[PDB]
């Protein structure tokens, strides 16, 4: 709920970042800054096979962190924009239930773990598959559907 | 040497003068049309002037 | 209301932009800059000969603007601070109406339209003279009454 913190360019909202875990992970796709200063003024890296930039959570942020898991067994994870189906390794979501500006928001499980990133999806007849950005074990992993747009 | 150099700077000055009272010129007589809400700049004015 | 933006400069506003038919218009006697970004960063042709400043609406992404007319009847016509009489063509507000830091407010005639853009004003006894914009087909003028001040 209160992970999220906006990213602006030119004053209007082109993503989002939010705190997970030790760090801050954002969309490297998306322009702009984020509007929280403390965060703001972190360094970040950036891996162009991810689409990820990350930083160090500051210690007085420490408690705005949320739970996050890479436990992904089949069923319903819930988000901003209603629930997200996951199956089969894939994300997918109700056609035209999310749009672009949404990159950056988490995916949570029934406990209020986090398990991943949105970063884009695909319109597929009624249902549209999610390109997301999750863990395994103790690596970062893409999941992308063969079409796929950044959002 | 000196008075063909000396002729040649002032005959191009002259020239970019010429040349830079004609932009103004351009730019007085254009602004007051793209000055105004709903203006339309008369055919005969975008014909003559670059616009 | 409609479409009127702030002009901002340092921490306060010293006026107002307002987008009237296909043209953005702020008057140049304003310091500061437009509110919003994507007004902020469009360049405008500037004519000191009018005190105005003007660009072209960017109706791609914002083609509300307000509606203008180059008639002009005596009469009584409307701005954000009250009513102002059009009287022998000049328009005139009580002196309490107006105020430095208000230029740039159009005044709209009955059906909602734009006849003029506020700049200043001279004190008249208890009434005020407007220095304003106005138009005519395809041209556009500025009336100032003697001793007029920017505001």
């Amino acid at each position: 709920n209160d992970c999220i913190f906006e990213v602006k360019h030119e004053g209007k909202v082109t993503g989002y970042a939010c705190l997970v875990g030790d760090k801050v992970m954002k969309p490297a796709h998306v322009k702009g800054t984020i509007d929280n200063a403390d965060l703001a003024k972190l360094a970040f890296k950036r891996s162009s096979k991810y689409d990820l930039e990350c930083a160090q959570i500051p210690v007085h942020m420490k408690s705005d962190a949320s739970k996050f898991t890479h436990e992904k067994p089949e069923g319903y994870y819930n988000w901003h924009h209603g629930a997200v189906q996951y199956s089969g390794g894939r994300f997918t979501i109700p056609t035209g239930a999310g749009k672009p500006g949404d990159s950056g928001r988490p995916i949570f499980d029934n406990k209020g773990r986090v398990v991943a990133i949105v970063l884009g999806g695909a319109n597929e007849g009624a249902r549209t598959a999610l390109s997301v950005v999750t863990w395994n074990k103790d690596i970062v992993t893409k999941i992308t559907p063969e079409g796929a747009e950044e959002w | 040497v000196v008075v063909v150099s000396v002729a040649s700077f002032v005959l191009l000055s002259m020239v970019g003068v010429a040349v830079g009272m004609c932009m103004c010129a351009r730019r007085r007589c254009i602004t007051p049309y793209e000055l105004t809400p709903g203006a339309t700049v008369p055919f005969l004015l975008s014909l003559i002037c670059c616009i």
